[PDB]
């Protein structure tokens, strides 16, 4: 069960500006 | 990483999570994604 997955979750919210 | 050297469509915009990780902001759907629509398109 080598369940390995990176990214696909960390991306901040829409909003408009760059906010983690 | 397999980034996308080119301007984003008429709605997407590049950004970063401060730490340094760059994400994509969709103004059409109003969401996000570390992925680049330029990479996976039709």
């Amino acid at each position: 069960g080598p369940l390995g997955s990176e990214l696909e979750s960390p991306p901040p919210p829409y909003s408009r500006y760059p906010m983690d | 990483g397999p980034l996308g050297s080119g301007p984003l469509p008429p709605g997407w915009e590049i950004r970063n999570t401060a730490t340094g990780r760059v994400y994509f902001v969709d103004h059409n759907n109003r969401t996000t994604q570390f992925t680049d629509p330029r990479l996976s398109a039709n």
